[PDB]
């Protein structure tokens, strides 16, 4: 205590000089620092493994003591400002520090391989470590002024890496539409600062902890100023945990890396909003209306995510979506009040998606050799099919992952949302029962994605499908010798070959003479079945698993840091009838292990498909235009903006700019005039 | 790519002008030829004696990391009471006895797993396998594995295999040799490396190893 | 330095408060330093084998300079070619 | 660009917000942006000073004096703190260094990218300002093609 | 005085009856315009000893060539103590009103006296000063908590 907080203000500045050396090395000197490839690689995880080391001292230091320290430093003294750029260690600090390092350290560790076969390295991790010292320096943070300050420089890394990939411009319409979004929110906890600075005077993570607890019972503040206040400080929450209005930078982040989907969310950056609100729920219980506005805005977007990840194709998208969901999750638990279990899902949802990500690059990794590269085709979640034959790691970690999520006891984390649901009936019940259909809902969505990945036939290299498997598996016929010396240009056999004829009817034969002239064999036969990948991808997947194994049982340190068996069994009971909805209707039947006459009748009371023809396609079509939300925001906000601006340059270049022209004009014609008068 | 390429006949030797025996022609790393005496004379020894320097330097250099680094840290203010030379007498708990006899167990397994990859090199494999996937036949004190070579740096990522076996062989040697001086001047001084550093860079003249 | 904060919602904070501003003089110093970096670089890399404005694609074509050598070029080398075309007209071409 | 004949009206100007990219139909994954391209062992040592030495000696125009002082430019401020305060010492050596230095910019080459594009004719290089003082060789009044050929 | 935006002179806020002035003049420290809000007593008491530990934990600040800073952080977190102990004596309990009242008086002529001193750029005087105005920080922090 006496000596370890005065240094801890280098744990944001620790991983800054290898993006600082980069920055200086890409731009003056190409080929000499990417000569030094990889060596940057472990330099960034190496002074990300001192952040990591010193955050669990102080994790440990926090534990055993009871204390908080705020290091604060001075910035600017002219006037009024008197600005300070401390560090404040709360055990909050001590959550999001190792929740920043060991995800940060696992991602790197993935991305020195995940970014190997790239052209685009060392800018990667020069964002990556550029990212770990914003986001350490916005959770290490003693006032507002450095919460906006890292705020927004999070955003920006957010930009740069969703395109990073900067020469496809679907990524230059995600980052575009990321950063935008990003910069709602900063607009939000702009207003929102500054009218706590009018409402307080404080600037300042200290005073305003003994400023609300008398403030709203004074004369001249306004109770209207502090709830509208307290919204748009939430506004900044919604564009990072993608919350329901500003919810539509979150699935386009998909075009940028895996580690990216894996670090701007299920991680980090999605928990900055949940660290805003987690770190100024001492001025949010305080403001009344606010808590039921934080509670509906995840009420709200915890069934958008869950209806949005239903009938993804991508893998990337429909993770997204769950880590959207999840996020509504955590901000429902900020609308209870829930100072302990709302960091503590957050915690188990961080290592768990993360795990998760991590295994769906070592699937599109896998796939990339069976399709080239694409991600319709790369990363489409229909033509997975099953990898459990081919990268058993993978999935191993994969299922432990959506374990995490979809709440088993024993061997999973479910004990985070036990505390959700137990916080979450006794408070009201329309809140409580959707949540809990949420969860059902959510235990199905990733058994689907499960299926879809790991269990079943390739989809992609299965001999109903695939023309060129046909044509490559049979280097010789059936015969031999027999039939052909082989037969190319297979003519039109609509007859086969039988001499029949026709009956009345329209045409047998015309003057169409064309013969399905199909492709050879014996060559590029291979076709390498998915192997797996090296040991820099499963490494991070082992210690996330150690992990999402380890965080899963967690006389209790629950109060020290900062209904039973019915709820426990009805929360299990609704997410394994969502196993076993998906179960049903994804798992083959040749692996399945259900009886096969149940089996015979689930098709056989749903052969129908009418009462089945409208609710999928209205599932389909609302996770496909994304609740219509991003076609109305494309519609009505953006496009709202672009005529707004093309009628704003009418206005100018035309009858402003036409009066000053129009001075001239005049000036000229009354001297042609009067020249010839 | 992963070969080993050893090193030539004309490279840098421990004695410049002198001839480099003829048991060092350099398929081990760090090879400068330094044989006074001769002790790897038969190669089916010096396999185990380049097997014995390397885990030697390993473990020398994990040691004076172990020595300094939290020695640092005692400087800035994070341990109590630290001298390594004195971190064996002090308390914990199981009695350094305990501790001792539970080390060697644990230590048995790993070094014994060691042992039956030095007699025979496929016994103890590890780096599990995977459906089409060959796991390269690696070499003795080299793995590689999974748990070894995460970041896939032993097959020649970032640098070749050979100049990176040389970094690890030299650095280590280093470190060996830093340890001895730990292991004397600790007992010569009866105070801390760190502490005898600062000292000598105090005073270069008259605060050596003459002045006790 | 160290003060004890008494709030009654959730824990006691130890608040360092290092007040500090770089010296008047040293924002002067600063200053005249980086007036000599920005010397230094103009003088050398003025005096740096400058790639783009020094080829057959930048002063061959145009590349006087400005901004409307590209504007010239495409409005010159069209009456050139006119010119040319008048003067093979002149000899029947 | 060059465009001897007029060019080709874009008939389909894309869009005023858009951009002029190809769409995802045409987009070659890996290849095009370059994230699965870097297929190693084709790449060359020169770390990291075989190859900053290898960048500044590709762009400089420097002798060994100059630039030897420009080198020692930068210390010798960064010495002037931190080893003395001299004060206007400082200023009034960067003065004589920028004096020496456009005095040494008087070079002895003239390089006829420092010219006008009027000068780009042909056979520029029978053209010697570099040796002959003041040159009187009246061609840049760029009215009319002198042929300057003595 | 149409709403938004009162025009004119540009008041600064005046003292309730109080002898909290120099009184051959206000004040030396005073800031022109500065946002005070409208908290409450304890939360004038608490920014009392929030800014009194800043000119506490001013200590770093005080050096050669660094006087004009330490007049501009003394004139600022002064002046907020200024309008915070004119709201606290101004909602005072009429016993404790005269000696937090004093305190006050003998807090700011040692204030006004260490702005002169760090306003002739003189760091003796600086120093001397800023000894027995620890002091007296020291005590109207304990004071206020
Ligand atoms: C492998 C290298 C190793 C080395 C170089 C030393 C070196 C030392 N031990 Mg030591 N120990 C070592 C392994 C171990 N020691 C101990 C337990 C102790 C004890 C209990 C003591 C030492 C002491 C000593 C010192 C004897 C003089 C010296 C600094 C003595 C000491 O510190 O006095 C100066 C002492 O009392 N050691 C254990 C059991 C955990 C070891 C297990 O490997
Ligand atoms: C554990 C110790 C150890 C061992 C087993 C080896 C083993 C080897 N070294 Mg390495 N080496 C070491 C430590 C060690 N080295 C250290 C510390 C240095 C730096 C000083 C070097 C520097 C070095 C170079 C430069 C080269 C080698 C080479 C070799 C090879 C041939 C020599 C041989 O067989 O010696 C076997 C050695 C022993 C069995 C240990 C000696 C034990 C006896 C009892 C003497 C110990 C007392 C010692 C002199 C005390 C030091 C006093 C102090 C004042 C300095 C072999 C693989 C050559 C090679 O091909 O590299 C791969 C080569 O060119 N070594
Ligand atoms: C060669 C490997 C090695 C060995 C045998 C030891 C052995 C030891 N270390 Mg060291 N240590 C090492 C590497 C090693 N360390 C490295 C690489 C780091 C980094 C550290 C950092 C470290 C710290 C910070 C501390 C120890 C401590 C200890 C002691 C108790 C460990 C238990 O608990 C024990 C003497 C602890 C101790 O009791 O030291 C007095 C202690 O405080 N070590
Ligand atoms: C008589 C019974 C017996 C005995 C005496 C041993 C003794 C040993 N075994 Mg073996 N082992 C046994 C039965 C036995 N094993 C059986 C029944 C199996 C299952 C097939 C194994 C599988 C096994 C493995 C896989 C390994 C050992 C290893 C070891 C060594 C542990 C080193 C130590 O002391 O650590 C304290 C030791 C030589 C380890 C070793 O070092 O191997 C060389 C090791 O990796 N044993
Ligand atoms: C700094 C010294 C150093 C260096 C350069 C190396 C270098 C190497 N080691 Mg060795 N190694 C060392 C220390 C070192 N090691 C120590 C102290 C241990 C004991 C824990 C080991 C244990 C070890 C094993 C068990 C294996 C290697 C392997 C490797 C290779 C790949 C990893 C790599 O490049 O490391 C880079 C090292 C750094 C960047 C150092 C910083 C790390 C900080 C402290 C964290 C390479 C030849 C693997 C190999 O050759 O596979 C084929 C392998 O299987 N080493
Ligand atoms: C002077 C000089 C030069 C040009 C080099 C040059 C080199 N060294 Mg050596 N080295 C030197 C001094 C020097 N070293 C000294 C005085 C030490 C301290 C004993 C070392 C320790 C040292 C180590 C420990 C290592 C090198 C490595 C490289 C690369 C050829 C590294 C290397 O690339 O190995 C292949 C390596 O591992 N050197
Ligand atoms: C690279 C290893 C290394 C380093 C940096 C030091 C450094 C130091 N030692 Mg230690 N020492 C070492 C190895 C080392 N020693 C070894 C191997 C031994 C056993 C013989 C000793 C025994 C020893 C004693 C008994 C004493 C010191 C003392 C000292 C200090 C004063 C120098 C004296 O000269 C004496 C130095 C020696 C006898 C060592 C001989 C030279 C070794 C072999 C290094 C060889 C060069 C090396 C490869 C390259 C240098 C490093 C490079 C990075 C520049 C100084 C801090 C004294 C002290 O603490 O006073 C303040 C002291 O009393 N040392
Ligand atoms: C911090 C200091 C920053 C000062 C600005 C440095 C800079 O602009 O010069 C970039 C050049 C190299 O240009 C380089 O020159 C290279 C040319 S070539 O491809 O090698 O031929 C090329 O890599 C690229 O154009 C350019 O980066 O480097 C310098 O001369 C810096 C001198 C040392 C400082
Ligand atoms: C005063 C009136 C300006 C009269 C002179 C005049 O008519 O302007 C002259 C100028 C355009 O005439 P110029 O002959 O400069 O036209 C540009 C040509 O040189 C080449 O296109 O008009 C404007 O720039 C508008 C000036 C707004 C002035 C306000
Ligand atoms: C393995 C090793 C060190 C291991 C250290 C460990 C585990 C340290 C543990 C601890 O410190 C910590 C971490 C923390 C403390 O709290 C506790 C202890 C327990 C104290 C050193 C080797 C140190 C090894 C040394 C010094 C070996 C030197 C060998 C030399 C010089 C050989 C020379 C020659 O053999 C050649 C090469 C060739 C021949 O032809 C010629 C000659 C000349 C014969």
């Amino acid at each position: 205590m006496e000596h370890t907080y005065q240094y801890s203000w280098i744990i944001p500045f620790i991983p800054l000089p290898v993006p600082i050396l980069l920055g200086v090395g890409l731009l003056l000197f190409p080929t000499a620092t990417k000569n030094l490839r990889r060596m940057w690689t472990f330099l960034s995880i190496f002074l990300l493994s001192i952040v990591m080391i010193f955050s669990i001292y102080l994790s440990i230091q926090q534990i055993f003591l009871s204390c908080i320290h705020q290091n604060v430093w001075s910035w600017t003294i002219n006037n009024e400002f008197s600005f300070e750029f401390g560090y404040f260690i709360d055990p909050l600090t001590s959550i999001m520090s190792i929740l920043i390092t060991t995800v940060g350290i696992l991602v790197l560790i993935y991305s020195d391989n995940y970014m190997s076969h790239d052209q685009g390295y060392l800018r990667f991790f020069a964002y990556m470590g550029f990212f770990n010292t914003s986001m350490l320096g916005l959770v290490t943070s003693s006032n507002l002024i450095q919460v906006y300050f890292f705020w927004e420089l999070v955003g920006m890394c957010s930009y740069l890496l969703i395109g990073f990939w900067f020469t496809r411009p679907i990524a230059a319409n995600a980052c575009q539409k990321a950063f935008v979004t990003n910069r709602v929110g900063d607009f939000g906890l702009l207003l929102g600062i500054l009218g706590l600075y009018w409402i307080t005077g404080s600037f300042e993570f200290q005073d305003l902890f003994e400023i609300f607890n008398n403030l709203i019972l004074n004369n001249r503040v306004n109770l209207l100023f502090l709830t509208l206040c307290a919204f748009l400080l939430f506004v900044g929450p919604i564009a990072k945990s993608a919350q329901f209005p500003l919810h539509v930078w979150l699935p386009d982040a998909m075009e940028g890396p895996t580690p990216i989907s894996a670090l701007i969310h299920a991680a980090t950056m999605v928990a900055a909003g949940i660290f805003l609100v987690a770190r100024l729920l001492p001025l949010f219980i305080v403001i009344p209306s606010i808590m039921y506005i934080i509670s509906l805005i995840g009420i709200i977007t915890v069934l958008l995510g869950a209806t949005l990840a239903l009938a993804q194709k991508d893998i990337k998208r429909g993770l997204a979506y769950s880590t959207m969901s999840q996020l509504g999750y955590m901000m429902l638990a900020l609308g209870m009040g829930s100072y302990r279990s709302a960091l503590f899902h957050l915690i188990t949802h961080a290592y768990s998606k993360a795990l998760l990500f991590l295994g769906s690059g070592s699937i599109i990794h896998s796939m990339e050799a069976i399709v080239g590269y694409s991600p319709d085709k790369s990363q489409n979640m229909i033509l997975m099919g099953g990898l459990t034959k081919h990268v058993p790691i993978t999935k191993t970690a994969f299922l432990i992952g959506t374990l995490s999520l979809c709440g088993i006891p024993p061997l999973a984390c479910f004990w985070s949302k036990d505390e959700i649901l137990n916080d979450s009936l006794l408070f009201s019940p329309i809140f409580a029962i959707i949540a809990c259909s949420t969860a059902g809902l959510t235990a199905f969505y990733m058994f689907r994605i499960y299926l879809l990945t790991f269990e079943g036939h390739l989809n992609t290299y299965f001999l109903n499908y695939s023309g060129k498997k046909s044509g490559s598996f049979y280097s010789l016929s059936l015969w031999g010798k027999e039939e052909e010396k082989k037969l190319t240009m297979n003519n039109t056999k609509r007859a086969s070959f039988f001499c029949n004829k026709t009956y009345k009817i329209s045409n047998n034969v015309r003057n169409q003479i064309f013969i399905t002239v199909e492709n050879f064999g014996l060559n590029t036969r291979t076709f390498y079945y998915p192997h797996e990948s090296d040991n820099t991808i499963l490494f991070p997947m082992l210690i996330l698993v150690l992990f999402t194994l380890f965080i899963g049982a967690i006389n209790q340190e629950g109060i020290d840091f900062d209904e039973f068996l019915r709820n426990a069994t009805f929360s299990v009971s609704i997410a394994f009838f969502g196993i076993f909805i998906a179960y049903c209707l994804y798992k083959p039947f040749y692996s399945s292990l259900l009886n096969l006459t149940l089996l015979n009748s689930f098709q056989k009371w749903n052969s129908k498909r009418i009462h089945w023809e409208k609710l999928i396609n209205f599932v389909y079509n609302w996770s496909y235009n994304r609740g219509y939300i991003d076609s109305f925001f494309k519609t009505s906000l953006i496009e709202s903006i672009r005529r707004l601006a093309k009628q704003t340059t009418f206005f100018d270049k035309r009858i402003i700019d036409g009066i000053t022209n129009g001075v001239g004009i005049t000036s000229f014609f009354v001297g042609e005039v009067t020249k010839y008068i | 790519s992963s070969v080993c390429e050893p090193l030539p006949p004309d490279r840098p030797l421990w004695f410049p002008g002198s001839s480099p025996p003829e048991w060092l022609d350099g398929s081990l790393p760090g090879d400068f030829g330094f044989d006074p005496l001769g002790l790897g004379s038969d190669p089916d020894t010096l396999k185990w004696f380049a097997q014995a320097e390397l885990i030697h330097s390993r473990w020398a250099m994990l040691a004076v990391t172990g020595i300094i680094i939290p020695e640092c840290l005692e400087r800035l203010g994070f341990i109590e009471n630290f001298s390594w030379y004195d971190a064996g007498s002090r308390e914990y708990f199981a009695d350094s006895t305990t501790l001792f006899v539970a080390q060697m167990v644990l230590m048995g397994w790993a070094e014994g797993r060691r042992w039956a990859d030095l007699i025979k090199p496929g016994s103890v494999d590890i780096e599990p396998k995977y459906p089409h996937k060959v796991n390269p036949k690696p070499d003795v004190g080299y793995p590689g594995g999974l748990w070894f070579d995460f970041m896939m740096w032993g097959r020649g990522s970032p640098e070749p295999v050979m100049v990176l076996r040389t970094k690890e062989i030299k650095n280590g040697r280093l470190a060996m040799l830093a340890f001895l001086g730990f292991c004397f001047q600790a007992t010569y001084t009866s105070q801390d490396p760190i502490e005898n550093l600062m000292a000598h860079l105090a005073d270069p003249g008259h605060c050596n190893v003459f002045s006790a | 330095a160290v003060m004890v904060q008494q709030i009654e919602g959730m824990r006691d904070i130890i608040t360092e408060k290092h007040v500090w501003h770089l010296s008047d003089k040293a924002i002067k110093n600063v200053y005249m330093f980086y007036i000599m970096f920005t010397c230094w670089g103009c003088l050398y890399f003025g005096s740096a084998k400058d790639p783009f404005y020094d080829s057959e694609e930048y002063r061959g074509d145009g590349g006087d300079g400005t901004g409307y050598w590209v504007y010239e070029t495409v409005c010159i080398s069209p009456f050139l070619i006119l010119l040319g075309k008048k003067e093979k007209n002149l000899e029947m071409h | 660009g060059l465009s001897q004949i007029e060019p080709d009206i874009n008939e389909d100007p894309i869009g005023q917000f858009e951009t002029n990219s190809i769409e995802m139909e045409d987009f070659k994954y890996g290849y095009y942006d370059g994230a699965h391209t870097y297929y190693e062992g084709e790449v060359q040592k020169g770390t990291f000073w075989g190859a900053i030495a290898d960048d500044i000696a590709a762009v400089d125009q420097t002798n060994g004096f100059q630039g030897l002082i420009s080198c020692m430019f930068l210390p010798a401020i960064a010495l002037g703190m931190y080893f003395d305060a001299p004060g206007e010492y400082l200023f009034i050596g960067a003065a004589l260094f920028t004096v020496v230095f456009c005095i040494i910019e008087m070079d002895k080459p003239d390089q006829p990218h420092n010219f006008e594009p009027q000068i780009y004719k042909l056979e520029r290089g029978a053209r010697d300002k570099l040796i002959n003082d003041y040159n009187t060789m009246s061609i840049w009044d760029f009215n009319d093609k002198y042929g300057d050929v003595w | 005085d149409n709403g938004f935006w009162i025009d004119g002179p540009l008041p600064i806020p005046p003292i309730y009856n109080n002898i909290v002035n120099e009184k051959t003049g206000t004040r030396t420290f005073i800031k022109k315009g500065v946002y005070v809000a409208d908290i409450g007593t304890k939360g004038r008491m608490y920014r009392v000893k929030k800014n009194a530990f800043d000119l506490l934990a001013m200590e770093d600040l005080i050096g050669p060539d660094t006087l004009n800073y330490v007049k501009k952080y003394l004139r600022l977190k002064s002046t907020f103590l200024f309008y915070d102990f004119d709201n606290l004596i101004s909602a005072a309990a009429s016993e404790d009103k005269q000696p937090l009242t004093d305190l006050a008086n003998r807090l700011f002529d040692n204030f006004e006296k260490l702005e002169d001193a760090a306003k002739t750029k003189n760091l003796a005087e600086t120093e001397s000063c800023y000894k027995d105005t620890k002091f007296l920080l020291q005590e109207v922090m304990t004071r206020m908590a």
